[PDB]
């Protein structure tokens, strides 16, 4: 139940060709096919008539013919490639074979024909698997592989900045290899895959609706990458119209240009980009096909079959007599070109062995009897660059081979588009050959508007002002949210955590410092502290006249006079603490100003103690005491600013807050509790003065100290509320301390001395 | 052509290389009696037994289709053509093949399996043993019962490992053995911790002189002293002897191809000493014994290469048709004389017994109510036979009753035997030299150690893998890869990474190798010395008698009324004299945070206060008032530039000293001592020139004692200051210093006390 087309010839070329398709469990092959193996084996027919009528190619050899039939399996076509191998061993030994127009049959071919050293040139055959020379050692085509497709998607994505996209693939063999390809080619040119899935024949309106559904769980993925076989993409692109999706769609060449997928979904397939293999007509081949009948073509044994089938008649009856191939339309294949580029690159690579064997006959050389597959495929087949036969005039189309022995990769850009009439239109809008070209001014939605459908990102790039490092799950999706002025960012991945107050000055890198802050204001407030500096400077001046006299005034004589200059100098002391606290504080200036109000406290209450001293009752027991009392008060004082470090640098509210430094790291709540011990044994000391019924005696010297008590007491007992409310404005707490110590230095001046130099004057 | 076609009911392949491969007209030429016919044989015996046994297939008749491959690929290829005949759908009627039991080539399997994977037909090998016949990809319908080349790789791993052989150079041969197996030899050397030191290719096509320079560039490195051979049996033997001429030893691993041959070590018996050679684990089949035996051309008619193997063997032609060969005897039989059975015999007939106990197995699941062939063993699926039945059997070795513990017959998940080899070792008895085994490795290691002499000395090559004594060794060398002998470092210097010994912290002690990063610690000064102890006591003793100074002034301070000025003076001049006595309270304490700050100011005072009482004293009821209030504001004067000094850096920047190992430093003053002396000397120059005029000129109304006492004072201040300067501005001690200015100090405060105190004695005594 076989049968093989066997010509004679000094070379004799193989051929495999689906001249039946699959019979199934029932037959081993049944029905005939009318376009991928009858009209193939008439081409590769009219190559060899051609071939052997040309002068200039093979003038004295004479190619035969050795063609089979696969019956589209793979065991099938192995037991029929059992022939070529038994001539190699009144059969005919070949040269190589032409044939192999399905992936399967093409690998099996190739692994049988590899062993014995058969080159085997494909036709039809895209599988990305028949590239590697580690399986196949004599395999080529014509056609190119799979995985070019693949990469002319992805430069046509990135051409449009489409980076966020959606890939749909196929559970069969052609539907996952290019969706590998394509994903590695993608991260090579900055394309992101959002939503990987694959589509099973099986598969009923319910999977496809809910692939759909999947695919438009992504708003910002409208661009969908279909890597899918015919049927697979009609009914999507049905399920897609049912659930009225839109969508542009990127399809390989299972689309292409066929009217079939788009068959009653013409709605929802407007603005796909499809690729189709790009190939021409052959006005020979279709005039030597057109005239072709079962009486004058003896050759072909299927062709009968062929023409019972086409033209429903038979042969037991007569009804097949008028039907002729003329009157009816004929369809050239699309890959008729690619046999006959087969049959012709097969002829050069012979015709080349024949010239360099033996340059001195014409005719089969005495040497060359014994051919090689190794010497010929590697010498003469992968070095081809003949010019296409029957090529049209304005195009420069060469047939050579590379490395891999794969054809040269040349698509078409299709576009689905609605004409102003309705009608709906596949148009070529550019061409990939090593290099995208489009023309961008016939697509349908490349003319000037609102967004040609840009799918840039899930979110576009923000790196102005925010920081984009945040993601909500892919990497790809690339947003920004802003950070808080307390968070400036140092880094694109994260915001630092430095301070507003320390604000880089344009540079977001290392949170340089910031200088300004309150640390000291030269005439902002100034103005306040100089005028009771001022007025403790007159103090001093009238201070120094005032015990100038006081031994020749006999009041001033008869009250201490060691006591007189530390009250003096007690007065002057009280305005010295006031520009130290002006000053700007540091880790000296607030340690001497620490003790600047320490012994302001003890000259005060020192005065007291030796003033009731008098009115109970001796300069030397007096002077005694209050040197005691002021070494008592120092000797807590430095045990108490050791207890803790002061520092410089002090930390405050953001966005400059203007708090910086304010003071040092010096604490002073023990400082405010040292002096409210000294003041309440000033006060005791005071209201024991007032329980002495000393009344009548010095007078005048006993009201004006009693007075004076009472509203240092009273001032001192006011200035406690006001710190704990304000606890803030370092600046007004600066203000309000410079008019404390002057409101008690004023009062000094006011005391029972002033009285005594007011009688002496007068 | 001649083949065996044995009819039955089910029918094996075979492939055999009975004829040695030849050049020109003939592509086969002499006979393999060995590896040819012996194995021939070995699959007919296993046959016959199992045809003839009870337990396995009773009631189906195994067959035979067995071909010649006259050790070609190419050739082989050729025939493989007839077991793929009968699989498609008469002269010579074509016999369905269930498997072929053939191979006994690398090159011959690979070709094979090839074609008879597309037809699927499962191959069971006996001989070939290349690693890329393991790849499924390429081969899915292919299994051998002997293990792969590369099995032998980790085997002589586990040898170095166990003898701690870690620096090892390798030396592989060309063509398709050497290079595979060599190479995965690598990664299970980096497996272990074992680096390669030199690896070397060895031709066949060259001259001895090559060899002599393969073995001087292994001479070119002491401490290799073993070397693992992956070479041919042809190319060790020459590269043995070339040793020999170099007068080279070294100790000698080995695969296969040098296994316990005695063509190797003729002649080089003496370099080959203390070798370690493996070997595959084959045991004799005694019933093949007198099966081979008992053949004979006239009674074996199934064998077509006898007559051919008969009068290769005993040069005799068996009908001399005017030939120059004589008559064979009638009489002639073979025996255990000039018999000696093959290596590998025992794998071909655990081959034939591994494709029929998967038969068998197949028949009873498909077939369980009858015994014989059904109509669903006639498609015979090789894909259902091959992966869920051939690679899933387990039975012992049916010829070795002896050890079925450790002689399973199975297939691992690549089709490939189990590993099982044998170590042997290159001895002297004593005036003998032969092969001794010492171990075997079946899925472990286990060595014979007492029995393996010249090796039972450890042997080291590890004078670079890790002679590393843990003084912070670092593993490293230059020029060399990974030598790395650990001399580069020194136990001061802290381990932290492997090529650089990385020292963290310069003079720093480790602690054992990285902990130690840490800086060494130091020892400042001890407080409460024996040395200050007598100071602080002086000192004490000093402000004791200047108080009793103080209780007495005061006391008689009312009768001499005329001296209104004098007390005051007084009690400056006592301030003075407390203020430099409390000096060296807090001077010799070793922590001085900011205790030396005070200090300066402390000192200062303390001098600028004698001086002004001096100065007063010299100069000298309203004017004796206001030189004290002068002389106090000028004291005070003296201390305003005091603060100044230590305005910018009181507690200073750092301290260090000359040597690394005491570092006695205070670590918390680091003033300059420069200026710090320089501002002691300054502050005492005017008061010796002050002092010196008031000397010269004469006091008579009662202040002799006072000028007096100025002038012994002055040299006093001369000779303090003449002496302290000079200590501390070199030596700058930690303490010797300190010391040695406390006592001047406090001698000149006492000095000038008594002079003062001198009149008021003797007045109240
Ligand atoms: N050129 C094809 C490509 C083919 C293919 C093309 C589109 C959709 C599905 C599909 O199935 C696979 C699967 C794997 C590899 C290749 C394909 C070849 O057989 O190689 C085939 C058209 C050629 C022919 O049969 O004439
Ligand atoms: N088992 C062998 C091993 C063989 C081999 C053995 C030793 C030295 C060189 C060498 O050449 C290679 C090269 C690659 C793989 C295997 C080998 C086989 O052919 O597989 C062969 C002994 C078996 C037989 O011929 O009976
Ligand atoms: C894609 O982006 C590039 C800039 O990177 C731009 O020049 C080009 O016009 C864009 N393509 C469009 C808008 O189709
Ligand atoms: C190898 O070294 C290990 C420890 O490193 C030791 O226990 C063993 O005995 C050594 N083997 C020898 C010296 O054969």
């Amino acid at each position: 139940a076989k049968k093989v087309l066997t010509l004679e010839g000094d070379l004799v070329l193989g051929g495999l060709f689906p001249v039946h398709q699959k019979g199934g469990p029932a037959e081993d092959c049944g029905p005939v096919n009318e376009h991928r193996g009858i009209q193939r084996l008439e081409a590769m027919l009219f190559a060899l008539d051609r071939i052997n009528r040309d002068p200039h190619l093979l003038p004295g050899v004479r190619l035969g013919a050795h063609i089979l039939d696969s019956c589209s399996k793979d065991t099938h076509a192995l037991e029929q490639a059992l022939d070529f191998v038994r001539a190699s061993l009144a059969p005919t030994a070949i040269t190589g074979v032409i044939g192999g127009s399905y992936s399967d049959v093409s690998i099996q071919v190739a692994n049988l024909l590899r062993l014995f050293q058969i080159p085997q040139i494909s036709y039809a055959s895209t599988s990305a698997k028949l590239s590697d020379k580690s399986r196949y050692d004599y395999f080529a085509r014509t056609v190119p592989p799979d995985f070019f497709q693949a990469k002319a998607m992805a430069e046509i994505l990135r051409f449009f900045n489409w980076t966020y996209v959606s890939t749909v693939a196929s559970e069969g063999d052609y539907g996952e290899t290019g969706i590998e390809a394509f994903e590695l080619e993608a991260r090579a040119r900055n394309i992101c895959v959002a939503t990987s899935e694959k589509v099973g024949r099986a598969m009923s309106r319910a999977a496809f609706e809910g692939v759909v559904r999947a695919l438009l769980q992504k708003p910002s993925a409208r661009v969908a990458v279909l890597f899918t076989r015919s049927e697979d993409a009609r009914e999507l692109l049905a399920a897609s119209q049912r659930l009225n999706a839109s969508f542009t769609w990127v399809a390989s060449d299972g689309w292409g240009a066929l009217e079939s997928v788009v068959a009653g979904s013409e709605g929802a397939a407007e603005g796909a980009i499809t690729i189709e293999l790009a190939s021409y007509p052959i006005s020979d081949f279709a005039s030597y096909f057109q005239s072709l009948d079962p009486w004058n073509n003896s050759r072909n044994p299927w062709f009968r079959e062929f023409w019972e089938q086409r033209f429903r008649c038979s042969f037991r009856q007569r009804d097949c007599a008028a039907h002729s191939l003329r009157a009816v339309p004929f369809e050239q294949e699309s890959k008729i070109m690619f046999v006959v580029n087969a049959v012709y690159a097969m002829a050069h690579a012979l015709h080349n062995m024949h010239r360099a064997l033996c340059p001195n006959t014409t005719r089969l050389c005495d040497a060359m009897r014994p051919v090689n597959g190794r010497r010929l495929y590697k010498d003469f087949v992968l070095n081809v660059k003949f010019d296409a036969p029957f090529r049209p005039a304005d195009t420069h189309n060469e047939v050579r081979f590379d490395r891999f022995g794969d054809g040269i990769g040349r698509y078409n850009i299709f576009t689905y588009l609605r004409a102003g009439s309705g009608r709906y239109r596949y148009q070529k809008v550019g061409y990939w050959a090593e290099g995208l070209t489009l023309d961008t001014s016939l697509i349908p939605w490349a003319s000037p508007s609102a967004g040609p459908l840009p799918a840039s990102r899930c979110s576009e790039p923000c790196l102005q002002n925010e920081v984009k490092s945040v993601q909500p799950g892919e990497v790809c999706c690339w947003l920004c949210i802003p950070c808080q002025p307390y968070e400036y960012r140092l880094d694109e991945f994260t915001c630092a955590d430095c301070g507003l107050g320390y604000w880089p000055n344009a540079s977001l890198t290392g949170c340089f410092e910031l200088p300004q802050e309150y640390i000291r204001w030269g005439d902002a407030w100034a103005v306040g502290p100089v005028t009771i500096a001022c007025l403790g400077a007159l103090a001093t001046l009238f201070v120094l006249g005032v015990f100038v006299r006081h031994n020749a005034t006999p009041v001033v004589k008869a009250s201490g006079r060691e006591l007189c200059y530390i009250l003096l100098g007690g007065v002057f002391l009280c305005y010295c603490m006031t520009f130290i606290f002006i000053a700007k504080p540091s880790t000296a200036v607030c340690t001497l100003r620490r003790l600047g109000l320490g012994t302001a406290f003890s000259v005060c209450y020192s005065a007291l103690l030796t003033k009731t001293n008098r009115i109970a009752r001796s300069p030397a027991s007096q002077v005694a005491i209050c040197l005691a009392l002021i070494s008592g008060q120092l000797l807590i004082v430095v045990a108490w600013l050791v207890v803790e470090a002061p520092g410089t640098g002090k930390e405050t509210a953001p966005e400059r807050r203007e708090v910086v430094t304010l003071r040092c790291n010096h604490r002073d709540a023990s400082m405010l509790g040292s002096l409210a011990y000294n003041v309440l044994l000033i006060a005791l000391c005071t209201l024991y003065a007032f329980k002495t019924r000393k009344c009548p005696e010095n007078f005048n010297e006993a009201k004006f100290i009693g007075f004076t008590m009472y509203t240092t007491c009273i001032i001192w007992l006011a200035f406690l509320p006001i710190f704990y409310v304000t606890s803030s404005d370092y600046r007004v707490q600066t203000t309000t301390m410079c008019v404390s110590v002057s409101l008690s230095g004023s009062v000094v001046l006011g005391c029972l001395f002033a009285p005594k130099l007011h009688i002496i004057l007068f | 052509r001649r083949e065996i076609k044995i009819e039955g009911d089910l029918v094996l392949g075979g492939l055999f290389p009975i004829n040695e491969k030849g050049t020109g007209t003939e592509e086969c030429g002499r006979i393999n009696e060995d590896r040819g016919i012996q194995r021939l044989e070995a699959m007919l015996f296993a046959i016959d037994e199992i045809n003839k046994d009870d337990y396995l297939l009773p009631g189906v008749k195994l067959g035979v289709h067995i071909l010649d491959t006259c050790s070609r690929d190419t050739y082989a290829l050729e025939q493989s053509l007839e077991f793929v005949r009968a699989s498609l759908t008469q002269e010579n009627i074509p016999l369905l093949i269930a498997g072929v039991i053939g191979g006994s080539y690398s090159s011959v399997s690979i070709q094979v399996a090839n074609l008879l994977r597309l037809f699927q037909i499962p191959q069971i090998s006996y001989a070939s043993t290349s690693a890329k016949l393991s790849d499924k990809s390429r081969y899915d319908y292919f299994a051998r019962t002997v293990p792969p080349d590369f099995y032998q790789a980790k085997a002589m791993a586990e040898i170095l490992r166990f003898f701690n052989w870690t620096y090892v150079s390798t030396v592989a041969s060309e063509g398709d053995y050497g290079e595979t197996g060599i190479e995965a030899f690598e990664q299970e050397a980096r497996l272990r911790n074992i680096c390669i030191a030199t690896a070397e290719k060895v031709g066949r096509s060259n001259i001895r002189k090559s060899y002599d320079s393969v073995i001087r560039e292994l001479l070119q490195k002491p401490n290799a002293r073993v070397v693992v051979l992956f070479m041919r049996s042809d190319d060790s033997r020459e590269l043995i002897a070339a040793a020999s001429r170099a007068n080279a030893s070294f100790t000698w691993v080995a695969s296969d191809g040098w296994g316990a041959q005695e063509s190797i070590i003729k002649g080089s018996e003496h370099v080959a000493y203390g070798a370690i050679t493996l070997e595959l684990a084959s045991q004799p089949v005694r019933q093949f014994d007198r099966y081979f035996q008992s053949l004979n051309p006239y009674n074996n008619h199934r064998n077509p290469w006898f007559r051919d193997f008969w009068e290769q063997k005993f040069q005799c032609s068996l009908q001399n048709k005017r030939n120059h060969r004589r008559v064979c005897d009638k009489h002639l039989a073979i025996d255990s004389s000039n018999y000696e059975q093959e290596s590998k015999i025992m794998f071909v007939v655990n081959a034939v017994y591994a494709m029929a106990h998967a038969l068998h197995k197949m028949q009873r699941t498909l077939c369980p109510n009858t015994t014989k062939l059904c109509d669903a063993m006639k498609i015979l699926d090789g894909k259902k036979l091959y992966k869920d039945y051939l690679l899933k059997i387990n039975f012992t070795a049916p010829f070795n009753p002896n050890k079925d513990a450790d002689s399973i017959v199975k297939f691992d998940t690549f089709g490939d035997g189990m590993g099982r080899y044998n170590v042997f070792n290159f001895q002297n008895v004593g005036g003998k030299y032969s092969y001794l085994k010492v171990g075997h490795w079946a899925e472990t290691l286990s060595l014979d150690v007492n029995s393996i002499h010249w090796s039972r000395n450890s042997v080291p090559t590890s004078q670079c893998s890790d002679p590393c004594a843990p003084n912070e060794m670092k593993n490293m060398q230059p020029g060399d890869v990974c030598c790395w002998i650990c001399i580069p470092c020194e136990p001061y210097e802290y381990l932290a990474d492997e090529f650089t010994c990385m020292d963290c912290g310069s003079g720093q002690w480790p602690t054992a190798d990285l902990t130690g990063c840490y800086d060494l610690p130091e020892d400042y000064i001890r407080w409460e010395d024996a040395w200050a102890i007598g100071p602080v006591t002086i000192a004490c003793l000093g402000f004791m008698c200047t108080c009793m100074v103080v209780t007495v002034f005061i006391k008689h301070n009312n009768t001499p009324l005329v001296k209104a000025s004098g007390r005051e003076l007084c009690y400056i001049l006592l301030f003075g004299v407390g203020l430099s006595y409390c000096m060296t309270f807090f001077f010799i304490a070793k922590p001085s945070p900011v205790i030396c700050a005070l200090r300066r100011l402390g000192l200062g005072s303390s001098f600028a206060i004698c001086y002004s009482a001096l100065l007063t004293k010299t100069n000298c009821f309203i004017s004796p008032s206001s030189q004290v209030f002068i002389c106090l504001g000028l004291i005070l004067v003296q201390i305003v530039m005091v603060s100044v000094w230590l305005i910018l850096e009181a507690p200073g920047t750092r301290r260090y000293t000359l040597a690394e190992k005491r570092e006695t430093v205070i670590l918390k003053c680091n003033v300059k001592d420069s200026s710090m002396l320089i501002s002691l000397t300054y502050d005492v120059i005017l008061v010796i020139l002050c002092t010196v005029y008031a000397f010269k000129t004469r006091k008579c109304p009662e202040n002799f004692n006072e000028a007096k006492f100025i002038g012994f004072t002055m040299y006093t201040t001369c000779i303090i200051w003449l002496a302290f300067l000079p200590i501390f501005y070199v030596t700058s001690s930690d303490y010797r210093v300190q010391t040695t200015t406390m006592c001047i100090s406090v001698s000149l405060s006492g000095f000038v006390v008594l002079g003062c105190l001198f009149a008021p004695k003797v007045h109240i005594i």
